[PDB]
């Protein structure tokens, strides 16, 4: 039909043991750009996402985020193989739900395409409006942060399996990523890089 | 625009999510 369908599961488990917020049935809603910065020679992805919590008409952790937070990534990967690390630096302001990073591949080419690492590549960054307030799991669970574990089925292709830490280190929010990805067809859309480069 | 479909997981005192992406395919490689 003209694309290729990833399906996540996911689930977070809180590292420390204090109080965190349960919440009650929603989703956010993200809309992200991806670009190139036409200097950059490596091979990279600028990104601009807006994330908005949804679904509901109707703790110390977020004080930590009504400002403009700076964000480390570094993800460590093997796709059928094929060894790769990205460093990722940038901002968010969850007032607005905004992030702004750029990913950079350090190992050489991207055995992968870069859309496919948008979901592996910080929800607490999240906008939750205020009468959603209670609901933020993200935030909540800061700064001893959280583990965000993934598996991503490409269909009719192979998947991903990710485990991140994400958590503060001083007044820096860090994701460290581990992503193991398996079953790969060899000329599929995946490591034949047939995927457009944006994200819908 | 996606959506992450979030639900609480109380036996892990946390979260879980699912969802669908889908990524468009580039036209002449078929």
């Amino acid at each position: 039909g003209g694309v290729q369908l990833a399906y996540h599961y996911q689930q977070n488990t809180p590292i420390g043991d204090g109080p965190v917020l349960l919440p009650d049935n929603h989703y956010l809603s993200t809309q992200t750009k991806l670009s190139k910065d036409p200097n950059e020679k490596r091979d990279h992805m600028v990104l601009l996402e807006f994330v908005t919590a949804a679904g509901i008409t109707r703790s110390k952790g977020e004080e930590l985020f009504t400002g403009v937070v700076p964000i480390l990534v570094e993800l460590d990967g093997d796709v059928n193989g094929h060894k790769f690390s990205v460093s990722g630096e940038g901002e968010g302001d969850a007032t607005y739900g905004k992030l702004t990073l750029k990913f950079i591949c350090t190992t050489g080419k991207l055995p992968v395409p870069w859309p496919t690492l948008v979901t592996t590549l910080v929800q607490c960054f999240s906008r939750y409006p205020d009468h959603m307030k209670q609901h933020d799991f993200f935030k909540s669970a800061m700064p001893e942060g959280y583990i965000q574990e993934r598996t991503i089925f490409f269909k009719d292709d192979g998947n991903y399996k990710t485990r991140a830490e994400v958590k503060f280190e001083g007044d820096t929010l860090v994701n460290r990523i581990e992503l193991k990805g398996i079953d790969f067809k060899e000329d599929g859309n995946i490591l034949g890089h047939k995927l457009e480069y944006n994200f819908n | 625009s996606s959506n992450v479909y979030i639900m609480a997981d109380k036996q892990r005192n946390g979260i879980k999510a699912n969802f669908q992406i889908c990524h468009n395919l580039v036209s002449l490689r078929d």
